[PDB]
């Protein structure tokens, strides 16, 4: 069947833009009908890696199951989460993507974190995350309590290291900083590992899925 | 915050090389995210992009400028620069330097300068520098016209642009009109500055126009007095 | 190569009016379009980024809209400080390109010039050239006809005009006409006259002087 995204882009839907949640749910579909110009997507500004590839790889899907890869209320004992940002508002209140978690310091510190997930499911798992690039050194210290930071993500088929680039960008949706979005398909039996000492927009919801109508 | 200020030769002869320097303050030219840009506005025209340069050495220049375009970056002075060769009159322009911030989600690389300097005028001709003569435009003996009289100064026969004019060392600004220069048939420029003042004040108040032609180092204060 | 066509090229509007400036590129450029404001002798300022995003320090009256092949800058309640030339800029293909510009001026009521004539200076006269100057002060609209008459003969080709930019407080223009003559010829004539026609004058105004007679 077809998957309808209403006023939303593939990015807004798959990241969980707060305005892209009333969507009629679907565990399978043959194509993605999306508007030539969706209004709701990356509510927090940034570059979305490999985006056309993701649209194509999600265009036809035989099984699609959301699951809490890193359970929000139980997986982050030493960090807090942002309560929300104005550019991602819902019902007149600051919010954020449903599928990511904006980790911030706790008790004036941001401890090193290391988090792994082994795909014991028997299908590919789509994992999505982001890296925050604050507009100035004062926001960097305010959230992450250190001037520089590292984010690392590694699987048997994905490996990349990220460094926040602190600089004032032109405002987009009122925001001078940026969040760049990344994703990978974790194969059955592989493990993905996240390591960071700051600037990680962590995965909260991931997706077990069967690409292909077959 | 960031301050960018262009400096350069106000006058350059044809077939010669144009050199221009942007002094950057508040941020380091060593950044890996920020890019540096030159833009130009030919007289009477709009805005033409010259090119960009990144500290990684990646650069891109406007095809229109063929291969007369060079930019460089001086980490020691925190500056960037532009070099343009085989200059013609078509290169006469205000030159702008600008910073941008790499942002691939909303801009192609090095293509969105967002903090610009005020610009600097570069005239290309073989003509010679020359300072101006300043003459008084006296308030006429025919006074009490509307209770208001007009006086001023004529600044004639100079090259190249620009000239600046003030009155009473900055104390008189209301009612001043300093006109844009015209290019006379001699190839020299001329302009006038005028001011309307109460006719009541012609005997008591003193009025002086301060003119400055930096390229000839001419600074002149001309007393303007009632006829 | 991407050619940026703006409309209109100039416009006059009243304070409080809603102004619309349009930009069409030669191809689709998505939202890779920015708008700048430029005042003579000042640094250009980026008002809108990526089609719709307000920048810091820019009043909420400024709005940007559109995508692909049509863009619109809207200024909702025109203010005197909005006097400027506006430019759209495409950031989609390598040679960044700007529209030709749209000059914004202020519409106001008709105002007649006050007219003044200035004989050449004795100082000048010592150098062999004579400049006679005519001043049209604080008028609107900009269109005016200034004719020089020497001993009642109409001149032509021996004068040059210059006009100021619109005044910040009264939205008026001022203008000078300079008549240039040899000293020898100046000394052969007696009656120098500047004749002014303007919409605010119910008939032409003439200011004149008699050489030698103050
Ligand atoms: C969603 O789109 C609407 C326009 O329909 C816009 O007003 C709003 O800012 C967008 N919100 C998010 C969270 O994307
Ligand atoms: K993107
Ligand atoms: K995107
Ligand atoms: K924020
Ligand atoms: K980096
Ligand atoms: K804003
Ligand atoms: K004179
Ligand atoms: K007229």
């Amino acid at each position: 069947a077809p998957l309808q995204l209403g006023n939303c882009s593939v990015a807004g839907w798959i990241l969980g833009n707060p305005e892209c949640e009333l969507l009629i749910s679907r565990e399978s579909w043959s194509y993605i009908v999306e508007k030539p110009n969706p209004e709701n997507g990356t509510c927090f500004p940034g570059h979305f890696a490999d985006y056309e590839e993701l649209r194509e790889q999600l265009s036809s899907v035989s099984s699609f199951e959301r699951f809490e890869i890193f359970p929000k209320e139980s997986s982050w004992p030493n960090h807090e989460a942002s309560l929300g940002v104005s550019s991602c508002s819902h019902n007149g209140e600051s919010s954020f993507y449903k599928n990511l978690l904006w980790l911030i310091g706790k008790n004036s510190t941001y401890p090193n974190l290391s988090k792994s997930y082994a795909n014991n499911k028997e299908k590919e798992v789509l994992v999505l995350w982001g890296v925050h690039h604050p507009p100035d050194a004062a926001e960097q210290t305010k959230l992450y309590h250190k001037p520089t930071a590292y984010v690392s993500v590694v699987s048997s088929h994905y490996s990349r290291k990220f460094t926040p680039r602190i600089a004032t960008r032109s405002k987009v949706r009122g925001q001078s900083g940026r969040i760049n979005y990344y994703w990978t398909l974790l194969e059955p039996g592989d493990t993905i590992i996240f390591e960071a000492n700051g600037n990680l927009i962590a995965p909260r919801y991931a997706f077990a899925l069967s690409r292909g109508s077959g | 915050q960031v301050q960018l200020e262009e400096s350069g030769p106000g006058l350059v002869k044809p077939s010669e090389t144009l050199s221009l320097t942007c002094s950057v303050s508040g941020v380091s030219v060593t950044s890996d995210i920020y890019y540096w840009t030159w833009i130009r506005q030919p007289p009477g025209k709009g805005l033409e992009w010259i090119g960009y340069i990144f500290y990684n050495g990646d650069t891109n220049y406007n095809p229109s400028l063929k291969s007369r375009v060079t930019m460089s970056i001086d980490t020691s002075k925190n500056e960037f620069s532009l070099r343009l060769t085989s200059v013609t009159a078509a290169d006469t322009a205000v030159y702008f330097c600008a910073r941008g911030t790499e942002d691939l989600g909303y801009c192609s690389s090095g293509s969105c300068p967002n903090h610009w300097g005020q610009g600097t005028l570069v005239t290309v001709s073989s003509a010679s520098t020359k300072g101006p003569s300043v003459f008084p435009l006296a308030p006429s003996s025919k006074s009490t016209s509307g209770g208001t009289a007009a006086l001023g100064c004529l600044v004639k026969d100079y090259f190249p642009e620009p000239v600046t004019v003030s009155w009473n060392s900055g104390a008189l600004t209301s009612g001043v009109h300093t006109f844009p220069a015209v290019l006379q048939s001699s190839g020299l420029y001329s302009l006038s500055s005028v001011v309307t003042v109460p006719s009541s004040s012609l005997g008591t108040q003193t009025y002086i126009c301060n003119v400055n032609h930096k390229p000839s180092n001419t600074k002149v204060d001309k007393r303007v007095e009632p006829k | 190569d991407i050619v940026m066509t703006q409309s209109p090229s100039s416009l006059s509007a009243s304070i409080g009016d809603r102004v619309t400036i349009t930009c069409r590129p030669s191809q689709n450029i998505r939202s890779f379009l920015n708008w700048f404001q430029h005042k003579p002798g000042k640094a250009p300022k980026l008002l809108i980024y990526a089609a719709s995003n307000l920048q810091s320090g820019v009043p909420s009256r400024f709005s940007g809209s559109g995508s692909g092949t049509e863009f619109t800058l809207t200024i909702r309640s025109l203010q005197p400080e909005d006097f400027a030339t506006y430019y759209c800029q495409q950031s989609y293909n390598t040679p960044p390109t700007f529209g030709q510009g749209t000059k914004v001026e202020i519409k106001r009521t008709v105002a007649a010039p006050s007219v003044f004539i200035f004989p050449p200076s004795d100082e000048q006269l010592k150098s062999g050239t004579a400049s006679v100057v005519c001043l049209l002060n604080n008028f609107y609209p900009r269109e005016a006809k200034v004719q020089w008459k020497v001993d009642n003969a109409l001149q032509s080709g021996n004068s040059q005009e210059s006009v100021t930019e619109q005044d910040s407080k009264d939205s008026t223009y001022s203008l000078s006409s300079t008549l240039t003559l040899s000293k020898a010829d100046y000394e052969k004539h007696k009656v120098y006259a500047c004749e002014v026609t303007h919409q605010g004058l119910s008939s032409p105004v003439t200011k004149s002087f008699n050489r030698g007679e103050c």
